Order: C-alpha cells, then sequence, then structure tokens
C-alpha cells in the first residue's frame, strides 16, 4: 500500500492570503491524485482530480499542482467558508479507497489569552450522587491549550473531558470547557479544586480554584 | 444532476441489525462501482466497503468483515449496506460514494446517514447551574440525556451576544452532556434575569433554570 | 455464428501511455451491445458499455453508433498499475427483461513496465 502523507496537520492562514496544502506519496502516483474538502458537519465534496483539474462547479480559487510524489492544493483568497478538512486520494495503484490523514485549515489571527473561570458543582447536583467541576477558557487563539486539574495540589488524570467550540466566524477565537467528574464520595474526601491553564498568550500558567466552603 | 441520498439510519441497540439504503439518480447507476465510507465523531474518513457494477464483487474493510454485507439493485438504482452484530464503535455518519471509474477516485458523495448504536433509553436532561463569581461568567450544565440533539437558548433567545454552547460529549454511561456559558457585566448580577431554556425534542422536555450567584 | 476476436494476447504499455485494446465481431446478428470487462467472473469490473454510462478515459476507435460497424476496439488513457489485468470484449444479446451475455473474446493481458 502507498503511504500518503498529508501535511501540515493544521494550517492557519489569515483572511485573504494564499493557503498551500501538501500531500506526499511514499512512491510515485503519476497524476492520479484527487483532493476533497469536508466542511464541518457536511459530506465531502471533490475539488481537484488528475492532480490539476477542477471538478465541475468548483471555484478557480482552488487549484492543484504537481506530479509523481509531491502535490499541492492552493487556496487563493481564503474566506471563512474554506475552514474545513482536506483529504488526498490516490488511484495510481489498486486500491483507490484510502485517504491521507487530512489537513485542517483555520483562520489565522493575533494571539488572544483565555479568560479562565472555574465552577464548583451545584448543591442540587450533589443530591444525585455525582459531582461535576467545570473549567471554562474563554475566547482565545490559537487553540493549543493545556488544562490540568489538581485536587489538593495532586495532578488528575482520566476523570476529565474537553469540549471545544468551532472557531468563531467573527473574531476567530476558540472556547473550551473541561469537566471533572467525581462521585459525591470522592468529591467530599478532598478540599481544594484547581484548574491550571497553559496557553502561549499567558506569561505563566493561570490557576483558578475554590475550597469546599 | 447526480444525487446520492442515504436513508434508514437512526438509533440501534448493540447486536441489532440495520439496513442503510442509498437512492441514486442523475446517472446510469448500473455502470459504476459504488462504496460506503464512514466517519466516526471527530475522526478521519474510513472506507467500509465497495461493490461491482454487476453486484457480484464485494470488498470490505477488516473492521467490518463478517458483519457487513454490501449489495445493489440495478433495476431500482439503489445501494444497500446490511450491518449485522453492530457494536458501539460502528457509530458514525455513513456516506455512499460513486467512483469516476472502477479503479478511480470518488466522483460524488451522499448527504450521509447518522447511525447511533447505544443500549441507552430516550432520556430528558437534568439542568444544573454554573453559578457566577461568588465582567463575569455563568452557564448551565445540561447533563445525562439521549439522543442528541438538545437545544439551548438564554432568556427565551433574548440573550445571544457572548454565549457559548459546547458540542456534546458522550459519557461512559452511554449518555450525553454539554454546558452552555455566557459572559455578562458583573454589575448586572442579581439584578438581571439569567435563565437558560433547555428543549429536548426527542423526550418532549422543556426545562428552564434560573442561574444566580451562590450565598 | 458470431465470433468475437481480440487479436492480441499480451499488451505491454508504459505508465502514462494510452493502450489500444483491439476487438472484432464477425457478424451483426444477434443484435445487442458490446461491453468490456477487466476480469472474467462475477467479480469482473465494467470498463465500457456501448448502450449506457460515461466512462471518462475510454474512447471507441471506430464509431459504434452507425449500423454496419464491427470494430469494438478501445483506447484507455493514462494506464497505471491499477489498470493491470485481462480485458475481455463481450457481446450481449436481446434486451427484455435484461441484456444477457452471449459471447466473449479470448482476453488481452494488459500490463505495465517499471
Amino acid at each position: 500500500e502507498t503511504v500518503l502523507t498529508q501535511s501540515p496537520a493544521t494550517l492557519s492562514v489569515s483572511p485573504g492570503e494564499r493557503a498551500t496544502l501538501s500531500c506526499r506519496a511514499s512512491q510515485t502516483v503519476g497524476s492520479k491524485l484527487a483532493w476533497h474538502q469536508q466542511k464541518p458537519g457536511q459530506a465531502p465534496r471533490l475539488l481537484i482530480y488528475d492532480a490539476t483539474n477542477r471538478a465541475t462547479g468548483i471555484s478557480d480559487r482552488f487549484s492543484g499542482s504537481g506530479s509523481g510524489t509531491d502535490f499541492t492544493l492552493t487556496i487563493s483568497s481564503l474566506q471563512t467558508e474554506d475552514s474545513a478538512v482536506y483529504y488526498c486520494q490516490q488511484y495510481y495503484y489498486w486500491p483507490p479507497y484510502r485517504f491521507g490523514g487530512g489537513t485542517k485549515v483555520e483562520i489565522k489571527r493575533t494571539v488572544a489569552a483565555p479568560s479562565v473561570f472555574i465552577f464548583p458543582p451545584s448543591d442540587e447536583q450533589l443530591k444525585s450522587g455525582t459531582a461535576s467541576v467545570v473549567c471554562l477558557l474563554n475566547n482565545f487563539y490559537p487553540r493549543e491549550a493545556k488544562v490540568q486539574w489538581k485536587v489538593d495540589n495532586a495532578l488528575q488524570s482520566g476523570n476529565s473531558q474537553e469540549s471545544v467550540t468551532e472557531q468563531d466566524s467573527k473574531d476567530s477565537t476558540y472556547s473550551l470547557s473541561s469537566t471533572l467528574t467525581l462521585s459525591k464520595a470522592d468529591y467530599e474526601k478532598h478540599k481544594v479544586y484547581a484548574c491550571e491553564v497553559t496557553h502561549q498568550g499567558l506569561s505563566s500558567p493561570v490557576t483558578k480554584s475554590f475550597n469546599r466552603g | 444532476d447526480v444525487q446520492l441520498v442515504e436513508s434508514g439510519g437512526g438509533v440501534v441497540r448493540p447486536g441489532e441489525s440495520l439496513r442503510l439504503s442509498c437512492a441514486a439518480s442523475g446517472f446510469s447507476f448500473s455502470s459504476y462501482a459504488m462504496n460506503w465510507v464512514r466517519q466516526a465523531p471527530g475522526e478521519g474518513l474510513e472506507w467500509v466497503s465497495r461493490i461491482n457494477s454487476g453486484g457480484g464483487g464485494t470488498d470490505y474493510a477488516e473492521s467490518v468483515k463478517g458483519r457487513f454485507t454490501i449489495s445493489r439493485d440495478n433495476s431500482e438504482n439503489t445501494l444497500y449496506l446490511q450491518m449485522n452484530s453492530l457494536r458501539a464503535e460502528d457509530t458514525a455518519v455513513y456516506y455512499c460514494a460513486k467512483q469516476y471509474d472502477w479503479n478511480s477516485f470518488f466522483d460524488y458523495w451522499g448527504l450521509g446517514a447518522l447511525v447511533t448504536v447505544s443500549s441507552a433509553s430516550t432520556k430528558g436532561p437534568s439542568v444544573f447551574p454554573l453559578a457566577p463569581s461568588s465582567t463575569a461568567a455563568l452557564g448551565c450544565l445540561v447533563k445525562d440525556y439521549f439522543p442528541e440533539p438538545v437545544t439551548v437558548s438564554w432568556n427565551s433567545g433574548a440573550l445571544t451576544s457572548g454565549v457559548h454552547t459546547f458540542p456534546a460529549v458522550l459519557q461512559s454511561s452511554g449518555l450525553y452532556s454539554l454546558s452552555s456559558v455566557v459572559t455578562v457585566p458583573s454589575s448586572s448580577l442579581g439584578t438581571q434575569t439569567y435563565i437558560c431554556n433547555v428543549n429536548h425534542k426527542p423526550s418532549n422536555t422543556k426545562v428552564d433554570k434560573k442561574v444566580e450567584p451562590k450565598s | 455464428e458470431l465470433q468475437v476476436i481480440q487479436p492480441d494476447k499480451s499488451v505491454l504499455v508504459a505508465a502514462g501511455e494510452t493502450a489500444t485494446l483491439r476487438c472484432t465481431a464477425t457478424s451483426l446478428i444477434p443484435v445487442g451491445p458490446i461491453q468490456w470487462f477487466r476480469g472474467a467472473g462475477p467479480g469482473r469490473e465494467l470498463i465500457y458499455n456501448q448502450k449506457e454510462g460515461h466512462f471518462p478515459r475510454v474512447t471507441t476507435v471506430s464509431d459504434l453508433t452507425k449500423r454496419n460497424n464491427m470494430d469494438f476496439s478501445i483506447r484507455i488513457g493514462a494506464i497505471t498499475p491499477a489498470d493491470a489485468g485481462t480485458y475481455y470484449c463481450v457481446k450481449f444479446r436481446k434486451g427484455s427483461p435484461d441484456d444477457v451475455e452471449f459471447k466473449s473474446g479470448a482476453g488481452t493481458e494488459l500490463s505495465v513496465r517499471a
């Protein structure tokens, strides 16, 4: 099987600039390389086939180049509507139905540091028997952030889940919630609950915490 | 133009069977090889199976082998995927796809049919407050519901500016949760009304919860 | 009776070249569409069909429209290893309720040099 290395994994391009996506085959693929676009929550659509030919209907802003092993997709005048994942597909060897890893494209913006907030579990929830601690990082860029939970200054692992909003249309920032789930049993065993946040817009990491009472 | 329209999806129980169908039009269905390609929540696209023009030649990814059957009806212009012995990791959007040629790239994709596999019963959300402060932030924690989606608005849709409602996560119990948060002036707290309305159509449920500072 | 001749046994082509796969009928009765397949069984793959379908990198050598015609040769552009195999030229019969295989050529082994 031919290995298709799509690169880079994520590409940030400020609005109006050219975006240049690369796909590289382990061995020669001639001209038989095709590009697909998948915007979030829709099906894929074909952009480019035969390395260089646009499909019927496709905008002249999308173009393809290369031959052999090294290929490029170029997006001319990047709109927010081109935020999507792009996949390459070769059909020089049998079988055709494998894809590269994909390249996510997102709108580049100046760094914005997250506003951090921590929410203790509500007392109503505590009647149920399970406790959720929510940490919110608000309106930052880039998406690269580490949240670390500490319980009595002890690192937590395997009891949290993250959720990220899709990049805003307007300001191009992300928001992120991490939710710690403990039983009422283990929750009431410990005192201090902290959320620590590393992001490149902060000079040092930011900790929000509370103590039960 | 060419249309590919999938149907037959929904919620199924592990061990249930389910038939997807893809209705094809705008072209000569019998002259092309057809595929199914799936996508789990937040993953890459994963090829599932392929079928001949004539219908007698079938390939299958090893992750679905023994359990999935592809077949077709040239008379009626329809692709099928039988899926037996389903399990939780078969949860995805399944797309039908046309090939340009028998050994070529994918020409056209379907709209895609979502297939959720879960033992869990239809359940309405519990809603819990994310109490502010002690510019400020508050929200509500919409927890333990099935299936997706739930909807969320603030103060009957009267509050929109700086609201974030998060994509739902599947918890290991088989049930979904999300939070919706909103940023507002600290001056406004305990003066203004902050209610989130949480409508879950699959359970005919509306909960409205007033989120206020703790004392 | 109608016989379907493909004169070539092997055809060796370079990656990227177009290959000509040659096929001749000896009669015109029975009426019906010619079709080309790569492989022989129920796992065969449709390569071309006179009656129906768009096959974007196949051209017919002659014009198959005009009745009198008996050349069913084809050109396939941009051959790569994925195209390797054995191509049969196949006469179909009648029509109602469906087209039925009637006669097939001996087969032309297409391959690619490295």
